[PDB]
């Protein structure tokens, strides 16, 4: 749904380095250089930000609101 | 909220379906030279008599595309080869074949053998023990015939 | 649940534990027929004091560990369990004094929690002293100086070459005296669920029922605490095809594709030397089945010799643990032909 | 037998000395009870050894 | 001196059918004093042998040469003179079968000795006056030393 | 409450006995067992998890002598725990040198 | 499910259970672990007697 | 067929007979093009492990 | 020599093609011919060492020599398990009417690291669910969204139509309870890394609830861990054989790390040596090249370790270090305290 | 014919396949049914070999 805190492998805090992402992927990066400008060293960091779908931007177009 | 545990069935997307048996805590596990320890430690004596060579070769491509951001494709009759991603884990420090030298977290003393760490995309299925366990010292009979 | 013969159902003593499901150990998966794959197992408790009684001497797990179909055992190690007592019981493995150790004292827990372990005298002594892991292995059939089981066995194993006796290179002809592995490694012949030369059935034919269970306990206990400290592992470098086998298995095909395509030209336009008993076609259909018999089994007896050893799938299939040779020509040589009901592919 | 009871202490019989003890065996009390084809038997196997014996030590 | 026997051999073949372990090497070899031949394994990783070597091998019943018999546990830590300083390869194993040869029919003295040192075979085969004193289930210490 | 319990062998005064640890696991089970296997008197000493379920571990120790058990598990106490006191000092140390020598550095 | 083939042949019995298996080979070969959640509720009826009253009381 | 996943992106305004979710799903490191024509990364079923 | 195979046998773990050999400790009294092992205390601290190779915030690398295999891993499991520290327990809930359920948003804010120093705080008694002064923190956050007053026409991103749309971490203020307002200066307790995404919103929504920080350790919950990840390694040494000249140099700096093998110009002839050893990750790769599988010997120094400490940022690694070795004199105290209370 | 952003108005998600009914709140589906084809002349054996 929403970005994990931590990596599920190690232990890292990921859940910071989401909209850095994006915006280092706003600027065309590729997605090999943008993990390694955030610092991802271990690839267990690397598949929380490579694999995860962000489910919950589009989950919120149908939450009920005033 | 139910969290697996012991009896939670897992999946493995080649039909190397498994229950749950055991859960270790973190410092009981192996670890690389990396540090990196990991999630689900599957039985290698799965693989020869099913011959899921594909799970071998995922667990590969897997590893060779988190470390350069690619998506390998596993396309039938198709896909990237074994060729590629050799050279594509080469280039990065890890070893061709995925195999890597793994250190024991329970003597601290490395394996003798190299262990075959990547990540392969486990999918949790839906028969868990907490809807399956059940039991009855007794209870309810039926109307007609008095038997439960 | 589907109760095939009547150790479909068997009376075990209970004890409590904290999780959520039914947990019994590894080597009664042979009769149940289970296999830890969300399979369900019912429970049944007996109300009467008869019932209990009846239960526990006719249809306990200790007093069935044969089948009544023809005596051989059922109840015996199985994967895991092999696997780790074959790479236990290998001419190569030497141990320390810290590891033997470590290794022996796993099975101190239990009921075997009371008695003194009889550490065994060393076997090379002066340059190093390394304790080798047949004797590591012989502890599990007596733990103690006090324990008065001797077994005593002699068979040949799975691998043996047949001219050895008791000498071959393979070191594949299990000697046990007075309980302790003089020579060969334990293959599934000799610790599985098999057939009869099984050392739990000698156990249980000389020694009672109690020791059997004892010495099954005892290496369900010691044999994945080697086991997961060596490590064992299998990867796509493992059932990856060698150089010598690519070169073979093209001159393999080359040879059968033109003996096929000559027996093709001999039916179609000339003279079919006809098999007797059948008409062209069949004997054509035998000829190429035939050829092509002979490239799977050329292209599997090329593959198995250019296999290292300690190659996992190698390993599982000499100690008879999991798969066979045929599941490793199979998945590195060449998958053989395909059979509809004993024949080729109908049209 | 022969290797959970070695007597060192005790002299090997010979092909005659064999036949002879194990026939006063086997007339005894309790061996009344078997059929008469496991004892054929036995004595079939004791015949075997004491003929290996007899090579042996020829 | 509980010495049962004593002689110098030399080493014919190494590895008779190819490599089959990594620590061990199936020694056949021959004496000169008596017409012995020698089946061996032994540890080459802490002990290497190589094709010419020649060495003098000895089996003794006891490691103290005053001919103490009393053995109810080996000490490795307790420190006195022993047989076993004059040596650099110091096994210790059971003999398990004593086996008369069948190749030749008649008037025939050549007899085997089957020692296995925890695994690692010995024969021991020669003419039938060389070996008095083995017995079965009888525990030997095998030493051996390589000559210049 | 008691978290030490010595369970001994059947027919053996004093000289094999099992130390039940309880609250423990393979953390203080190996390096215990690495300092008491350098105790020379020590003949056999070796650990086991009861079952993971439970935090305990079964610590035989066999010597060879007379000398009852209780004093090599005192003694690989006692030097575990200076040697843990030792590796912290210099520790310490280290790290207070490091921090100088950057801190002396450009500036 | 007529009164023969349904309730005759094969009839439903109580105290039982149903349970997901898991292996565990640190128990002998002679036991089954039990869950607590099913073994609080499945009962044996032990007739009290000299023996176990002090265990029954507690 | 039985794979825990997201069942849409409607499925927080769903009363259904009985619906399982995942907490953190995550697209498929290796993944075949049937993956990429029917959608299937945009809302799967399964964490890579 | 066997002097060469014993020697080597008990210093050096080789890394073969297939399997790594000599993998054991094997430094034990009585397992060797002349050789002496028994505990000598000046020995091993004469032997000892520790060289910090790296350290900044929030990590840390320090190579140990002399020290053994059964006594480095105990520092890596007291790191990974039994360094308390301090993550939210409780979360006590009052109108949460975002998407993020309530369950999974708890279990959101228990991975949370608090920058607490946990060495002041105790450990919370069974039960007792309101806590003292002593053993817990607290924490309240209380986000509510609307739209935001003034928006251009086009209303497409929603960084500008919405004011508090994303519930960051930094909305997390600490509330103290009794004397910790003069105990604990102000700005320290706060939760670490500032920006971790908790939840998300859309104008309407709500998260008002409260969070009750107390002391754990690893071993009950991943949540309490401090260390990112904590391992060690062996130090390799990569040792030349033959000598390696000519174009086989170059590629034998190809079939390892980037910065182990130099190559330099002695007689306008390449000859390589080993350089920086350290530098190597074992990809084993000149077991590909036919010819140089018998040039190199691929080992681990066995008593070198290079620990590698990256903290979560509750407290800085060398205090870590610190405590992780006080932790392991304690639990040798506890069980002299209690052969002490037995005898 | 709607876009993504109606989708939202309607509570549906874009990736619905579609195809099946509603029916007093549950949703079903006409499984495709296999048959054989009618009107073909089709030899077949008998039980009695004819
Ligand atoms: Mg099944
Ligand atoms: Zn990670």
């Amino acid at each position: 749904m929403i970005i994990p805190v931590r990596c599920f492998t190690c232990g890292k805090i990921v859940g910071n380095k989401w909209e850095a992402y994006l915006g280092l992927l706003q600027a065309e990066y590729t997605e090999g250089d943008a993990l390694d400008a955030l610092g991802l060293k271990r690839y267990c960091c690397r598949r929380m930000l490579l694999a995860h779908v962000d489910l919950i931007e589009k989950l919120l177009n149908y939450a009920p609101l005033e | 909220t139910r969290r697996p545990e012991i009896g939670d069935k897992f999946s493995s997307r080649h039909g190397q379906k498994g229950v749950c048996g055991l859960i270790v805590p973190q410092e009981d596990m192996p670890f690389c030279d990396s540090g990196i320890c990991p999630d689900i430690i599957m039985n290698p004596h799965g693989f020869p008599s099913r011959m899921t060579v594909g799970k071998l070769i995922e667990l590969l491509a897997g590893k060779a595309g988190v470390l350069d951001g690619r998506f390998h494709y596993g396309t039938a009759f198709g896909g990237s080869k074994v060729k590629d991603v050799c050279e594509d884990l080469v280039r990065h420090g890890y070893n061709y074949l995925g195999k890597d030298y793994v250190t024991s977290g329970i003597t601290g003393e490395p394996l003798e053998a190299y262990i075959y760490f990547g990540p392969v995309y486990y999918q949790k299925l839906k028969h868990m023990v907490l809807d399956k366990m059940h039991a009855r010292a007794r209870g309810p009979r039926a109307v007609l015939t008095r038997q439960p | 649940q589907p109760s095939l013969h009547k150790l479909s159902i068997m009376a075990h003593l209970a004890r409590v534990k904290p999780h959520r499901t039914f947990r019994f150990n590894e080597c009664v998966c042979t009769p149940y027929n289970a296999d830890f794959d969300g399979d369900e197992m019912n429970l049944h408790l007996p109300q009467t004091e008869e019932a209990k009684a009846e239960a526990l001497v006719l249809m306990g797990t200790k007093a069935n560990l044969v089948t009544p179909r023809n005596g051989e055992p059922l109840i015996a190690a199985i994967q895991d369990f092999l696997t780790g007592a074959y790479l236990l019981t290998l001419k190569d493995t030497f141990f320390d004094r810290a590891k033997a150790c470590q290794i022996i004292a796993s099975i101190l827990v239990g009921k075997d929690e009371k008695i003194k372990v009889r550490l065994p005298p060393p076997t090379i002594l002066k340059p190093v002293t390394l304790w080798t892991g047949k004797q590591i292995f012989s502890v599990i059939l007596r733990p103690s100086d006090d324990n008065p089981v001797r077994a005593n066995l002699r068979t040949k194993g799975k691998q043996y070459c047949g001219k050895g006796e008791d000498l071959c290179a393979n070191d594949s002809y299990v000697t046990i005296q007075n309980s302790e592995l003089m020579s060969g490694s334990m293959d599934k012949g000799t610790l599985g669920s098999g057939s009869k030369n099984n050392i739990f059935y000698i156990l249980l034919r000389d020694w009672g029922q109690n020791e059997a269970a004892d010495a099954m306990s005892r290496l369900a206990r010691l044999a994945p605490v080697y086991l997961s400290n060596r490590g064992f592992s299998i990867g796509i470098g493992d059932v990856t095809p060698g150089q010598g086998l690519l070169k073979a298995k093209y001159e393999l095909l080359n040879a059968g594709y033109k003996k096929c395509d000559e027996y093709i030209e001999a039916l179609n336009t000339g003279k079919l030397q006809q098999q007797p008993g059948c008409t062209a076609e069949e004997t054509l259909e035998a000829l190429i089945l035939k050829e092509l018999s002979v490239i799977r089994d050329h292209a599997g007896s090329a593959c198995l010799r250019e296999l290292d050893k300690s190659n996992s799938p190698l390993t599982m299939a000499l100690c008879g643990s999991k798969g066979s040779f045929i599941n490793i020509s199979q998945m590195i040589a060449c998958v053989g032909q395909q059979a509809i009901s004993g024949s080729r592919v109908p049209d | 037998i022969k290797a959970v009871f070695p007597c060192p202490s005790e002299p090997a019989l010979s092909k005659n000395e064999l036949i002879l003890t194990t026939e006063s065996i086997m007339k005894k009390s309790e061996f009344l009870c078997c059929q008469d084809s496991f004892l054929q038997e036995i004595k079939k196997f004791i015949k075997g050894v004491s003929e290996k014996i007899k090579k042996t030590r020829d | 001196a509980g010495i049962l026997f004593e002689d110098i051999f030399d080493v014919k073949d190494i590895d008779p059918e190819g490599k089959k372990f990594d620590r061990v090497s199936r020694l056949h070899c021959e004496s000169e004093s008596f017409k012995m031949d020698l089946i061996l394994d032994v540890n080459i990783q802490i002990y290497p042998v190589d094709l010419g070597d020649k060495f003098r091998l000895v089996i003794a019943s006891t490691l103290y040469e005053d001919g103490t018999l009393d053995d109810g546990e080996y000490n490795p830590t307790d420190d006195r003179p022993s047989r076993a300083d004059q040596f650099e390869y110091v096994m210790y194993g059971k003999v398990y079968r004593i086996e008369g040869d069948e190749t030749s029919t008649e008037a025939a003295t050549r007899l085997s000795a089957y020692v296995s040192y925890g695994g690692l075979l010995m024969r021991l085969q020669g003419d039938a006056n060389n070996l008095h004193g083995f017995e079965v289930d009888s525990r030997v210490y095998l030493l051996m030393k390589k000559l210049a | 409450k008691t978290a030490l319990e010595m369970v001994q062998a059947a027919g053996t005064d004093r000289h094999c006995v099992t130390f039940v640890l309880h609250e423990e696991d393979h953390t203080l089970g190996n390096s215990l067992r690495y300092m008491i296997m350098k105790n020379p008197e020590v003949e056999f000493c070796g650990y086991t998890t009861t079952h993971p379920s439970e935090s305990k571990i079964n610590l035989r120790i066999q010597t060879r002598g007379t000398l009852p058990a209780v004093e090599p598990f005192q003694r690989g106490l006692n030097e575990l725990m200076n040697v843990c006191q030792h590796v912290l000092d210099k520790f310490e140390a280290s790290i207070k040198d490091y921090k100088d020598q950057k801190a002396s550095r450009n500036e | 499910q007529g009164r023969f083939r349904g309730n005759l042949s094969g009839k439903r019995v109580d105290f039982s259970g149903r349970t997901v298996i898991s292996p565990d080979p640190n128990l002998r070969i002679d036991e089954v672990a039990v869950p607590v959640h099913v073994a609080k509720i499945l009962t044996f009826p032990e007739k009290v007697n000299k023996a176990n009253i002090n265990f029954l009381r507690k | 067929k039985q794979a825990m996943g997201t069942i849409g992106y409607n499925q927080r305004n769903r009363i259904d007979t009985l619906m399982y979710l995942l907490a953190y799903p995550q697209k498929p490191m290796v993944k075949t093009k049937t993956i990429e024509l029917i959608e299937f990364e945009k809302l799967p079923a399964g964490q890579n492990a | 020599a066997a002097s060469q195979a014993v020697e080597e046998m008990r210093s050096r773990v080789v890394l073969g093609e297939f399997g790594v050999r000599n993998v054991h400790t094997t430094d034990f009294p009585g397992n060797y011919s002349g050789y002496d092992d028994a505990w000598d205390q000046d020995r091993f601290e004469k032997n000892f060492r520790v060289d910090v190779v790296h350290m900044d915030e929030n990590s840390l690398e320090f190579d140990m020599v002399g020290i053994d295999a059964a006594i480095a891993n105990a520092f890596r499991r007291i790191l990974l398990a039994e360094v308390p520290t301090m993550a939210v327990e409780k979360v006590l809930v009052y109108n949460n009417t975002s998407i993020v359920q309530d369950e999974i948003l708890a279990h959101r804010l228990g991975l949370i690291p608090i920058h607490a120093d946990p060495r002041l705080f105790e450990y919370r008694n069974q039960g007792d669910e309101e806590g003292t002064e002593i053993d817990t923190l607290q924490f309240r956050l209380q986000v509510r969204c609307t739209r935001n007053p003034h928006a251009a026409k086009d209303s497409s991103d929603p960084n500008e139509l919405y004011v508090n749309h994303k519930v960051y971490t930094r909305h997390m203020t600490w509330i103290p309870l009794g004397n910790q307002a003069d105990l604990f200066p102000e700005g320290t307790i706060r939760p670490v890394h500032d920006d971790i995404l908790i939840a998300q919103l859309r104008p309407g929504q709500e998260i008002d609830l409260l969070m009750h920080c107390v002391k754990g350790i690893g071993k009950d919950h991943a949540k309490f861990s401090p260390v990112a990840t904590a391992s060690y390694r062996l130090l390799p040494d990569i040792t030349l054989l033959e000598p390696v000249e000519g174009e086989a140099a170059e590629e034998l700096s190809r079939c390892f790390s980037p910065g182990v093998i130099e190559v330099q110009e002695v007689q306008g002839k390449k000859v390589a040596r080993v350089a920086n050893p350290r530098l190597d990750t074992f990809s084993r790769e000149i077991f590909r090249n036919e010819k140089l599988k018998k040039v190199v010997r691929l080992a681990r120094v066995r008593d070198h370790y290079i620990f590698s400490v990256e903290s979560t940022g509750v407290l800085p690694p060398d205090v870590l270090v610190s405590e992780a070795i006080k932790v392991l004199m304690g639990k040798c105290r506890r069980f002299l305290d209690e052969l002490d209370a037995v005898q | 014919g709607k876009t993504p952003a109606e989708f939202a108005k309607l509570n549906e998600c874009p990736l619905d396949p579609g195809g099946y009914f509603i029916v007093k709140g549950v949703e079903k589906v006409i499984l495709i049914q296999e048959q054989l084809s009618k009107n073909r002349i089709i030899v077949e054996a008998d039980r009695k070999g004819a």
